[PDB]
């Protein structure tokens, strides 16, 4: 009872159709993640990715930062998250500039306009997510 | 003075980061047509 | 030079440059390098014979009698 | 023993080992009989 | 040129196959004929079964194709292998047995390319070709 | 006297070193009893140490401020035994070795199978070459005069210049 | 791509073509050699530069010679 | 049918092929033309598979070579026993083990080397040994030198017998391949016959000769008044006086009243307070139980009678959905190829040597070996090094099997084929594991160094700033400490005192003590894991990509060890599985060096030392591991610089030999870098110039000199590197431990 078969019935492609690669759970989770979800605009993809990453980026800096044992621990963590997000979106912009040099299609992550929209969504979402995480950690007594 | 605080991060983080970004983009620029 | 003779190589790029070698065969007609000089000193590749031109060889000892 | 074993003993490593053992023995015995000779 | 519908060898798949570059720059194909169905070793890691009759295989390198051809020649004595280069435009260029016979056999229709009329150690010095676009060979 | 050194006979530091070595052994000596192999061996050790120091004093070696012998190698015959006499001895022995090797190579090449003669030594003639190399300085001079020591220059490969 | 050259010291041994793993070399008719053939490199663009031809060449110095030069995907032999 | 079939007089006994050096190899049989022939002779000396093509002849050669190896091993055991008999203070040590330093080597007085005959006590001068053979013989019950002399003579007789057997089984009566391929019978005889009867006989020896002599020695009877073993063997009255259960005879064995032997067959555990080692009654019970286990195990596989298993069917029955045909074909692979068997056996031998190292220090088996600190360190380090070497040999011979004896016809779609078909995924995932593990583990150390240098100890990964506690290791230690009451009720004490419990001490020195784990132990253990993972990455990549790779599709055609495939494709340097082994030997060297350094520092700081009457525990280094092992600076200062004093200050003393070997090992390690960094082309051109100089004087040899091959240069560099490193650590550890302990 074989469970590892050729990828898309192609023995000569460098891949295997394992349970990890091809199972229904993997397909569902991957295809429903924002980067692969159907119908989402590049702005919406970038926005979702941005809030998801900016929400959790604050935590390492807040807990394990140099000023963890200081009254300004959370503020310093938020500023660190903002700086890291600035670096991340600068990386995104230069990546778009290097990769999608000539393009006129748009509405596609592999085009200049689409990648710019994705980066804009990522920046706004990450800033908002870091701010929301700051608010939650300030009001941690609620939970 | 305050010049160390103003200048050391400016010249050792912001300027080298921008230089690395510019160099990367320039080396990745393709041939003109 | 002649079959059975001992000839000194003069090709600059040869492993056996300015060394003696026993002539084993001279090809007639074509064969830009007709003489076939055989050595007892193997080169780096390991071959102990090579083809040479007339002017690349210098006669030092005629064949026996 | 035979020509074959004599040839084998005449092989290079056996002869080197024997000759260097003889040389080391000569040096060691010279050191024993004239020890600590820093100069002539 | 190439049928693109020949049955391929039976193979269970491998991770040594082409990865995102054969489908965008160039792929390679090798087609041969076998008298019996039999097991052979792929240039990529694994064991495949070449089918009875015609067989077609895909690869990512002319080196891989030539290695498989050598394997077929010196193990199964199959010398009917022919190799093609497939571009993303689906242009097919028949490459290895270009004259219909292998390079080792002599044919009169081949013209000398890169043949020099003097011995190896008679090339010009680099100083002679300095500040010029040519080279010493 | 040369370079501010003094003989080891009148060398307070040399004498102090001798007494220190003797006192160190005699101390180590306390562990073992009289008449045992270790005790007699340590007595030999002490005697050899004293003999070495006495011989170094008698030989005329120069002892520096550190109290150890210093060898003078410039050519002065007052200290010939340090370098000049051992130097000539080594030169003779080394030329003996080189001459035996060279003469055996000259023989072995003339043989039908020189490649096998190098890794399986013809000992009966090799011993002959080792013996005959005792007179190498005259043999080398004779071969040089007869033009058989050096191979001419254009009979030896040389790479492309 | 690398530059493959064949000099007239060839002796038509056809061993370079056998050592060739990329079909860069082939025998073509010739007058100088007694075997009536000489190696030639009509497909130097496929050369990778492993110099198996040079290894297999039995001449005192190499009749077939490979000069490394501009790198390409084929010359680098990248499957990706 | 399993039966004996041999060929009579398969080879003639003659010296003609002694005279002919390269007779075995087709290429070397012609004769030498260059000095590379000489190297190739030794390289291909024992490559029987390349020399011939008959598996029968290869098996016969291997069998008689094993006989020769056994002869050498017997000569080695003979040297140990004879030197103990003749040139040792074993009698004095037996009379007073704690005070007398064991020594069994004496140097002659030639060039002032008699200083090496240091004061070892007992009116004896010699070189102190660290092999533990004295404690071994004390456990065995040897109390006099005549016994050592006679067992040495017996070992010599056995070595001569092994040489004769090796001659006989190749030149007079050589077996057949059918005889060799009886793996089921071989396993039956090695389980039940070799291991089972070996354990049974050792248990009998212990029960009859070792328990009485050791119990009397611990009581206080000096060796002269000890009854001799031949007296103790049959005198049941004396054995009953010592152990009362012996008066009941063998009836409590034949009837199943085995509890009657509880006195001399115990389950006490822990360490004997007198000798600070394992109970010999426990050891006897252990070996007897193992004898029963192995004799039971050895009746599994089929032979001339119907009963039994077959490994072919056992393997073929084990196949799953994610494995296709499963283990089909592996029986044929392991019956036809010697290299696969060598690989598996070397891997297990090396891992077993490492396990031996880990167990012997924690549970000192021989009397007065725990207090003998040089012996413990020496044995642990030695067996760790042997284990690493054997594991890399396993990888190398697996690669050799892949290159030579692999064939898809037999392995179509089995586990080997399926592993080759996703080697890329395997190696990429192990690569990620290596990067992650190394980054985190070494970045802890680098972060700690940076914080200490910046004057921020509160930001460290220390036991008091940011704790990385080994909660699971501590939990396992707690379980093992509570085991003797709850989960091992019949055991009175813990298996080892390292987990916890009392501090076993003999005289002042501490034999064993609980080993506490903390942040430094967490860091160094994860460093161990990272090093092991990178070594596995290199070796596994070499084995998997032995056949071919994306860079060279025909790597198998070139061979197992080949220098390269030219400068094409950007450079194909060290693509061979041999070169992968060459690279992995550096990495196991790094791994084992870090492991032995961890062992040495942890034991000198936290276990070894002296305990006073009041209970004060004073360690060799003073428990500095827990606070100084957090930084590479602390490792450099408090371990290397601090403990190198006993080595560098050794001149003019008995350890001057260790100082000289320290310097020489450093020299050899540095010398190796020449071969490791340089290349053959430079040396060939230099040799050309020197050959011109010799030709000018008409003495250029007929065997033309050549630079070493590329593979040989790598091998020479690796060998010198390993020798220098291992010698440096050897001298350093021995000098330090002999001086301080
Ligand atoms: C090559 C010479 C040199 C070097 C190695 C440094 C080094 C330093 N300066 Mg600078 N500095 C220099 C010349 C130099 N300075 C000169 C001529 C001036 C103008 C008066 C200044 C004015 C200055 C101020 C006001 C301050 C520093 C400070 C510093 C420190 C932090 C770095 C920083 O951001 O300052 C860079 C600031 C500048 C104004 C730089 C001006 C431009 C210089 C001359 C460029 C040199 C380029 C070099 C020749 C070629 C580069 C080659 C390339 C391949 C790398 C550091 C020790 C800070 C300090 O003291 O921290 C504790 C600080 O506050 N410097
Ligand atoms: C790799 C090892 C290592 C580790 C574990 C740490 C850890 C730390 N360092 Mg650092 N440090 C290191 C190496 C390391 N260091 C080295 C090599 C240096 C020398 C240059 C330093 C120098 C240094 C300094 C100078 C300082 C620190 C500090 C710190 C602390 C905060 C750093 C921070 O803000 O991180 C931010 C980290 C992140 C934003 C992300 C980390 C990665 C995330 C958690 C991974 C999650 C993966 C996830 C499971 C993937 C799958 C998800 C999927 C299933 C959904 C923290 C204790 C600071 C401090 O105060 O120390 C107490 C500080 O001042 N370090
Ligand atoms: C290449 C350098 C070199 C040189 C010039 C020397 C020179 C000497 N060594 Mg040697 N030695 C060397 C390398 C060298 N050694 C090395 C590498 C080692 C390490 C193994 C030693 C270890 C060593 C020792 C242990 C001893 C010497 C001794 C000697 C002396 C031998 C004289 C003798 O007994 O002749 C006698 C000849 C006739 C009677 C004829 C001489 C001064 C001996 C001595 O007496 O030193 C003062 C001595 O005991 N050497
Ligand atoms: C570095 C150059 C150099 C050279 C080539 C020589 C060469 C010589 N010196 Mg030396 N010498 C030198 C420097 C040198 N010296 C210096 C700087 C001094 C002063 C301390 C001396 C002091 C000196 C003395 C006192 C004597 C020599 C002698 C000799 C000869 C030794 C012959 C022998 O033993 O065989 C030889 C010609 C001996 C001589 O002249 O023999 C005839 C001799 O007695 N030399
Ligand atoms: C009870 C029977 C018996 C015993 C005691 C042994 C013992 C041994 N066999 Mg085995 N062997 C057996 C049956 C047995 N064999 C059978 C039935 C076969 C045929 C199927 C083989 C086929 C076989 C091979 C092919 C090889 C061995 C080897 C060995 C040795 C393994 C290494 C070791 O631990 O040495 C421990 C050594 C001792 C305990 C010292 C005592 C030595 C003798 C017995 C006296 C060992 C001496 C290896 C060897 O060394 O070959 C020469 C080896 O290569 N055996
Ligand atoms: C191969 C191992 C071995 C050997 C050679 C012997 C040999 C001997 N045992 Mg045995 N013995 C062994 C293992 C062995 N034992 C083990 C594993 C145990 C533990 C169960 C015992 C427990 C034991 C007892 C309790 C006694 C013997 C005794 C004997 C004698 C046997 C008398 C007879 O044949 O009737 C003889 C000295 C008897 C004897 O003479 O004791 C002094 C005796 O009383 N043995
Ligand atoms: C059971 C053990 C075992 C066995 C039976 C074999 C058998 C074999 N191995 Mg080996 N091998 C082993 C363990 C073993 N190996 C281990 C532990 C390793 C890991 C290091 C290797 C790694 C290895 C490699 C990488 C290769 C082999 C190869 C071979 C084959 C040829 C070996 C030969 O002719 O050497 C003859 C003996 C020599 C050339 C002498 C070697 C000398 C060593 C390097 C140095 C010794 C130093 C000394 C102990 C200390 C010096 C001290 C100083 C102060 C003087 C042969 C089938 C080769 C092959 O082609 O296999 C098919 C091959 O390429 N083996
Ligand atoms: C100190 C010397 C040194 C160093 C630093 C390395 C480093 C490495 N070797 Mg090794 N190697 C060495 C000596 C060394 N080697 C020697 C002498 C040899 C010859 C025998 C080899 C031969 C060799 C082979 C053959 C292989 C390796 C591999 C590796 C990698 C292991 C994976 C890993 O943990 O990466 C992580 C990096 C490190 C452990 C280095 C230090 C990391 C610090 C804590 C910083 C990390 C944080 C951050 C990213 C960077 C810092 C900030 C920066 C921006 C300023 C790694 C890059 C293996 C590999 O590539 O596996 C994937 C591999 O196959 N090495
Ligand atoms: C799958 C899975 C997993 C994982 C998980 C994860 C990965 C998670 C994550 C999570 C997260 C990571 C989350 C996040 C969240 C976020 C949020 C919730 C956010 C929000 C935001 C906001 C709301 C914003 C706002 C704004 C904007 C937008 C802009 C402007 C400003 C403002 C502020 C207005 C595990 C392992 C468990 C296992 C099982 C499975
Ligand atoms: C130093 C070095 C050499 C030079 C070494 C050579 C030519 C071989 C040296 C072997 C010697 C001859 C071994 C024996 C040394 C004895 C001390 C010589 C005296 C005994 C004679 C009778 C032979 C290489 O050839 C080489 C090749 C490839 C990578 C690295 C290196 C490399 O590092
Ligand atoms: S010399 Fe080289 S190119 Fe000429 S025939 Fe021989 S292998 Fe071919
Ligand atoms: S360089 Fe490589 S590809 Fe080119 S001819 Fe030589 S072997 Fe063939
Ligand atoms: S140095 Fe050796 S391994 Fe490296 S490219 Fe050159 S030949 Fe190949």
């Amino acid at each position: 009872s074989e469970f590892v078969k050729p990828f898309n019935n192609d023995p000569f492609v460098g891949n295997l159709s394992t349970p990890v690669t091809t199972s229904t759970a993997t397909k569902l989770y991957l295809g429903n993640l924002p980067i692969y979800r159907k119908g989402l605009s590049p702005l919406m993809r970038g926005l979702e990715v941005g809030m998801a990453h900016g929400y959790f980026l604050i935590g390492p800096f807040y807990i394990l930062g140099p000023l963890r044992n200081s009254p300004n621990a959370l503020l310093v963590g938020l500023f660190s998250a903002y700086g890291l997000i600035i670096i991340l979106t600068l990386a995104l912009t230069i990546y778009g500039l290097a990769s999608f040099q000539d393009n006129s299609t748009g509405s596609n992550l592999e085009s200049s306009k689409g990648w710019r929209s994705f980066t804009s969504g990522f920046t706004v979402g990450a800033l908002g997510g870091a701010s929301v995480a700051y608010v939650l950690l300030n009001n941690v007594s609620f939970f | 003075s305050f010049l160390p605080s103003i200048l050391t991060p400016l010249v050792t983080l912001v300027f080298p980061g921008l230089c690395f970004a510019l160099f990367f983009v320039l080396i990745e620029q393709d041939e003109i047509a | 030079i002649s079959r059975g003779s001992v000839v000194r190589i003069m090709r600059p790029e040869s492993y056996w440059f300015q060394e003696c070698g026993s002539v084993a065969t001279i090809a007639k007609g074509g064969d830009r390098y007709p003489v076939v000089v055989r050595f007892e000193k193997v080169n780096y590749a390991g071959v102990a014979t090579n083809n040479f031109a007339m002017d690349e060889l210098v006669e030092v000892e005629a064949p026996p009698a | 023993m035979s020509n074959d074993l004599l040839k084998y003993l005449s092989t290079a490593p056996v002869l080197l080992t024997a000759w260097m053992s003889i040389t080391a023995g000569i040096i060691i015995e010279i050191q024993r009989f004239f020890p600590d000779s820093l100069s002539f | 040129l190439l049928n693109l519908q020949i049955p391929s060898p039976t193979f269970g798949g491998s991770t040594g196959g082409w990865l995102r570059a054969a489908e965008i720059e160039e792929k390679y194909a090798i087609t041969w004929t076998s008298k019996k169905e039999q097991i052979f070793e792929m240039p990529t890691s694994g064991a495949a079964i070449m089918q009875k009759g015609e067989n077609l295989l895909y690869l990512a390198k002319k080196e891989q194709c030539l290695a498989l051809g050598t394997q077929l020649r010196t193990l199964f004595k199959i010398s009917d292998y022919k190799i093609y280069r497939i571009f993303p435009n689906s242009e097919v260029q028949y490459l290895h047995p270009k004259d219909g016979v292998f390079p080792e056999k002599l044919n009169e229709g081949r013209v000398g390319v890169g043949n020099i009329g003097y011995s190896i150690g008679k090339n010009p010095n680099p100083v002679n070709v300095k500040f010029t676009g040519k080279n010493t060979f | 006297d040369v370079s501010g050194l003094t003989p080891c006979k009148d060398s307070a530091v040399f004498k102090r070193r001798l007494d220190g070595s003797v006192k160190k052994l005699n101390s180590r000596l306390a562990n073992y009893t009289e008449g045992t192999p270790a005790y007699i061996a340590l007595e030999q050790q002490i005697e050899q140490t004293k003999a070495r120091f006495a011989k170094y004093g008698e030989k005329g070696l120069l002892c520096g401020a550190d109290g150890l012998p210093h060898l003078i190698a410039d050519g002065r015959l007052d200290h010939a035994g340090e370098f000049i006499i051992p130097g000539f001895g080594f030169l003779y022995i080394a030329g003996w070795i080189g001459w035996a090797g060279r003469s055996y190579l000259q023989f072995s090449k003339k043989t039908d199978k020189p490649n096998e003669n190098e890794i399986i030594i013809n000992v009966p003639v090799a011993l002959g070459m080792m013996a005959g190399a005792f007179i190498w300085p005259l043999a080398a001079w004779k071969e040089l005069i007869d033009g058989k020591l050096l191979v001419p220059g254009d009979e030896i490969t040389v790479s492309p210049r | 791509s690398h530059s493959v050259r064949v000099y007239d010291t060839c002796i038509g041994c056809t061993q370079c073509v056998r050592a060739c793993p990329c079909d860069v070399l082939e025998m073509v008719p010739w007058d100088g050699c007694k075997a009536g053939q000489i190696a030639s490199a009509p497909r130097a663009e496929d050369c990778i530069g492993c110099k198996r031809c040079e290894t297999a060449c039995p001449t005192d110095f190499l009749s077939v010679r490979v000069y490394l030069g501009s790198e390409t995907t084929r010359s680098l032999g990248l499957s990706y | 049918k399993v039966r004996v079939i041999v060929d009579k007089d398969p080879v003639a006994t003659s010296f003609e092929k002694w005279a002919q050096p390269g007779h075995f190899s087709r290429t070397l049989a012609k004769g030498p033309k260059t000095t590379t022939w000489i190297w190739n002779l030794h390289a291909d000396a024992h490559d029987f598979d390349s020399q011939t093509s008959s598996l029968e002849d290869i098996s016969r050669k291997i069998f008689s070579a094993h006989f020769g190896q056994l002869a050498i091993i017997f000569l080695w055991v003979s040297q140990a026993y004879f030197h103990g008999a003749r040139f040792s203070n074993y009698s004095a040590w037996l009379q007073n083990p704690t005070a007398i330093k064991p020594s069994a080597q004496v140097v002659w007085p030639i060039v002032g080397q008699e200083i090496l005959n240091g004061d070892v006590g007992g009116g004896f001068s010699g070189v102190q040994i660290t092999s533990g053979v004295f404690q071994m013989w004390r456990a065995s019950g040897i109390t006099n030198e005549t016994e050592l002399y006679w067992t040495a003579m017996g070992g010599l007789v056995m070595s001569a017998l092994m040489v004769f057997a090796g001659w006989f089984h190749y030149h007079k009566a050589a077996p057949k391949l059918e005889w060799f391929q009886n793996v089921e019978s071989m396993m039956n005889h090695h389980l039940a016959g070799l291991l089972g009867l070996g354990c049974l006989s050792w248990s009998g020896h212990q029960i009859h000769i070792s328990l009485p002599i050791n119990k009397l020695l611990d009581a206080g009877v000096a060796p002269q008044e000890i009854p001799l073993p031949h007296e103790l063997l049959f005198n049941q009255d004396l054995m009953a006086q010592l152990y009362p259960s012996f008066k009941k005879g063998l009836l409590p064995f034949f009837t199943l009243n085995w509890s009657e032997y509880s006195d001399f067959l115990t389950f006490k555990g822990g360490l004997n307070p007198i000798t600070g080692s394992l109970w010999l009654s426990d050891t006897a019970h252990h070996h007897l139980a193992l004898a029963v286990l192995f004799i039971f195990a050895g009746h599994m596989y089929r032979t001339n009678w119907g009963i039994g298993h077959s490994m072919k069917e056992i393997l073929e029955a084990h196949k799953g959905p994610l494995t296709g045909e499963g283990h089909k074909g592996l029986y044929e692979i392991l019956t036809t190829s010697w290299h696969a068997q060598l690989a598996i056996n070397l891997a297990m031998m090396g891992s077993l040597s490492i396990i031996v190292a880990h167990h012997m220090y924690a549970m000192p088996p021989y009397p007065y070996i725990g207090v003998d600190y040089p012996t413990q360190l020496s044995l642990f380090t030695h067996h760790m090094w042997i284990g690493g070497f054997c594991i890399c040999g396993a990888a190398a011979h697996g690669a050799i099997f892949m290159v030579r004896d692999y064939s898809p016809v037999q392995s179509y779609n089995n586990l080997l084929d399926r592993v080759l078909r996703h080697r890329d995924a395997i190696i990429s995932h192990l690569n990620w594991v290596c990067i992650f593990l190394g980054t985190h583990s070494f970045g802890f150390y680098i972060h700690n160094d940076t914080m200490r240098a910046l004057g921020r100890p509160q930001d460290m990964f220390s036991d008091k700033a940011i704790q990385l506690q080994p909660i699971f290791a501590k939990w396992v230690q707690s379980l093992h400490t509570l085991a003797p009451g709850s989960t091992a009720p019949n055991a009175l004490a813990t298996s080892s005192y390292a987990f916890g419990g009392d501090v076993v001490a003999v005289n002042g020195k501490i034999a064993m003590m609980p080993i506490t784990l903390g942040t430094a132990d967490f860091m160094v253990h994860h460093i161990h894991a990272f090093t092991i993972h990178v070594t596995v990455l290199i070796l596994l990549k070499g084995v998997l990509f032995a056949r071919s790779s994306r860079l060279i599709p025909d790597k198998a055609n070139l061979g197992f060890r080949f220098p390269c495939d030219g400068p094409g494709r950007g450079g194909t340097c060290q693509v061979s599985a041999w070169d992968h082994i060459f690279l992995g030997l550096f990495w196991m060297y790094n791994c084992i060096s870090v492991v032995i350094f961890h062992f040495s520092w942890k034991m000198q700081s936290d276990v070894w030392g002296t305990i006073s009457s009041s209970g004060k525990i004073s360690h060799v280094t003073g428990g500095n591991f827990a606070n100084s092992a957090l930084t590479i600076n602390g490792w450099l200062r408090d371990f290397l610089w601090s403990q190198a004093s006993q080595v560098i200050q050794s001149y003019g003393s008995a350890l001057s030999a260790y100082g000289l070997i320290f310097l020489g090992a450093h020299f050899i390690w540095a010398f190796s870098l020449m071969f490791l960094f340089s290349g053959r082309g430079y040396w060939q051109e230099l040799i050309e110039s020197i050959v011109w100089a010799h030709n000018k004087l008409k003495l250029a040899p007929a065997i033309q000199p050549r630079a070493l091959s590329i593979t040989q240069g790598r091998a020479v560099g690796l060998a010198h590197y390993l020798l220098g490193g291992i010698g440096t650590t050897w001298s350093f550890f021995l000098a330090r431990i002999i001086s301080v302990g």
